[PDB]
């Protein structure tokens, strides 16, 4: 995904 | 301009400690984290260690948690690991690389061409160099055999680097003796063995050995 | 993250290289392109942007548990080993992918053969390397025998070869049998025999030692 | 050198569109996420939109989403706010900002000097100056009055950038004519009252209206 | 995010501004001064790092669900706005403190007092305004009586205060008293009486129209 | 916190 967030399940 | 260089890799005994420095050139270093990242040979990549740009932020691979440490002088624009209690499994290039996010992820955009690690008991061998002479379709081969060396690396290049087409530089093989050889040839228009110059320049870091060799045909 | 070992593809065919990992979709992914003895290169950075210098033919996707590379019409000089990597944010460390090599499909190719005698330097200490050269071929498959007086050698030879050239995605391989110096000299006709698919039969490169 | 400049600021009806461009100097446009920011009078600092470096990804505040679309010319290096339908919570000072991450933390790391937006039926109005004369302890008091302008803001320097200190530039007030007015201050020497020239340079960038005046004693 | 409107402190001493919001220790903080007028200015960024040219006074940590700036040393350079502000991922949202303007206290200090009289290019327009300057006096709170051929006047004049000077932390306050221009030359004696606390009785400025 | 991870609940 082309986004900031860093979280990852 | 931009740049990274690695020194202080060779051979380093099992149990003992080295320190590998990364000289940066063409930027502002201290706007950076940088970061280690490590290849053992024929393998794939591996992360490290980071550090932040006012060096005491710092993160790090577990396998080297403890034993590594990673730590930077921003006047010098310079990058270190510390490297103790080595072992076999931490034989590998090392790479210096500097950390950039430019629209949404983390990643590392600019490379040094790394330095290998040899873990290994042994003491440095320079190698001997021995000329692969042409014999005398339109095309001859000629080449520099270098022999009996320890540990990796040999770089070679042909006239000081003029010469690049045609060029193999073969994978080193492991001898029977426990050493290294290898194998440099190129392939030239026959119509200049009696005119143009072969000289291959071998480069052995590890035990500061360099060597020119010219090549001929003999009679 | 996990990645095919390989991928070999047509020249101007199409080169998928995957990359695997639990909801790596929901996180950016970025793409390196490693030549032999180069450092790594960024093709693709944040799922699918491209550096400048980078030709259009790269493009990236992600989604759900599998980002992938794209490589469009590819050429000899898109050889190489490609790594994914993400950001790892739950423990504060950079994961890379195992690797993908890339490798292009070309025809058949015949070698070029040349056998070399050691050196004259090289004998006054005591030990022979002969070697023979096989150049720019394909494809990798190849089989060298080694013949001293039309003896069939064994176990004193050892075989070296280049990785896909860039341009032309031949090999080229070095074989070097090796002798004492008085084994060397005990013997007249030292020949290199070379089986390989691009050759109708065995080509032979031989000397006699004194010339 | 390095800086932002905002501009496409003044009045602008209920219902109406305007467009600020915001030009960036001074460094390399093209890398950064870029955004808006915007402040209604006296309150707070509100975050408006933010725009990718290369112009598509672009993200928005719920109360503008559908109303206002951000946009930029890297090749120009300018950024755009479109705003349509507007209303007067629309009403503020609008800030181009640079966007940045160091070590850690997404922030703006670079602001530009802000541009105000009024939105009202009203047409533009520039001020009439008069000049508030000093009496002739060892401190004489003299400045500007700026009266009858819409919308918001008047600027005044004295002596063209030259004179600062003991400068009091107030606040306007609201008049019950509806029209804003603002008074220009600045004590000096009295020693000077017959030596010094005095003038305040009046701007009021809605009506682009421009005003210079003279101070002096009067007889 | 929750800020106090305002912290006063004395010259030399701490202020600390908070910055509430629930686990904003979990992400990193940063905080911007803003003097009136001007453009926002970061002092503190990632928690507790200063960009440079930032004085060593300002420091910041986070934790739980409170960052705090702490100022030290304050002197009156400091007064300001100051804002903190996180980025918020799970709606792609920068995020602002409410805001927290830091006051500095000083000693009592009386206003110099000076009155002006409309000019006469205004008053060609059928308008007078008389202008009451109270100059660089504290505390902020000071009562302005105007008064015309000694009457008392109301509900025709209107008050701007300064912010605190940067230099010497004073406050500066006009009053603006207006007439038509037929009203005004109707009377003679156009006084501004200024009563505060570092003033021992009312001091009164005055003009007789026509001078 | 300084950390490079965004999450907050």
């Amino acid at each position: 995904a082309r986004t900031k967030q860093t979280a990852r399940k | 301009e931009v740049q990274l260089v690695e020194t202080g890799g060779g051979v380093v005994q099992p149990g003992r400690s080295l320190r590998l420095s990364c000289t940066a050139s063409g930027f502002t270093f201290r706007d950076y984290w940088m970061s280690w990242v490590r290849q053992a040979p024929g393998k794939g990549l591996e992360w490290v260690a980071d550090i932040h740009q006012d060096g005491q932020v710092r993160y790090y691979l577990d396998a080297v948690k403890g034993r590594f440490t990673i730590s930077r002088d921003n006047a010098k624009s310079s990058l270190y690991l510390q490297m103790n209690s080595l072992g076999a499994e931490d034989t590998a290039v090392y790479y210096c690389a500097r950390n950039f996010v430019r629209g949404f992820g983390w990643h590392f955009d600019l490379w040094g061409r790394g330095t290998l690690v040899t873990v290994s008991s042994a003491s440095t061998k320079g190698p001997s160099v021995f000329p692969l002479a042409p014999s005398s379709g339109g095309t001859a081969a000629l080449g520099c055999l270098v022999k009996d060396y320890f540990p990796e690396p040999v770089t070679v290049s042909w006239n000081s680097g003029a010469l690049t087409s045609g060029v193999h530089t073969f994978p080193a093989v492991l001898q029977s003796s426990g050493l290294y050889s290898l194998s440099s040839v190129v392939t030239v228009p026959s119509s200049s063995l009696g005119t143009q110059t072969y000289i291959c320049n071998v480069n052995h870091k590890p035990s500061n050995t360099k060597v020119d060799k010219k090549v001929e045909p003999k009679s | 993250l996990t990645q095919p070992p390989s991928v070999s593809v047509a020249p101007g065919q199409t080169a998928r290289i995957t990359c695997g990992g639990t909801n790596i979709g929901d996180i950016s992914v970025h793409w390196y392109q490693q030549r032999p003895g180069q450092a790594p290169l960024v093709v693709v950075y944040d799922d699918s942007d491209r550096p400048s210098g980078i030709p259009e033919r790269f493009s990236g996707s992600n989604s759900g548990n599998t980002a992938t590379l794209t490589i469009s019409r590819v050429e000899a000089g898109d050889e190489a080993d490609y790594y994914c990597q993400v950001w790892d944010d739950s423990i504060n460390a950079y994961v890379f992918g195992t690797g993908t090599k890339v490798t292009v499909l070309r025809t058949v190719a015949a070698p070029s053969v040349f056998i070399f005698p050691p050196s004259d330097s090289q004998l006054k200490s005591g030990t022979a390397s002969v070697v023979c050269l096989l150049n720019n071929f394909y494809p990798r498959e190849a089989k060298v025998q080694w013949k001293v007086d039309n003896a069939l050698q064994s176990g004193n030879s050892q075989e070296s070869v280049t990785e896909q050239d860039s341009k032309d995605s031949t090999y080229s391989l070095s074989s070097t049998l090796t002798l004492s110096k008085a084994d060397y000299e005990k013997h007249k006709v030292y020949a290199c025999e070379v089986t390989h698919q691009g050759l109708s039969s065995p080509v032979t490169k031989s000397f006699n030692r004194g010339e």
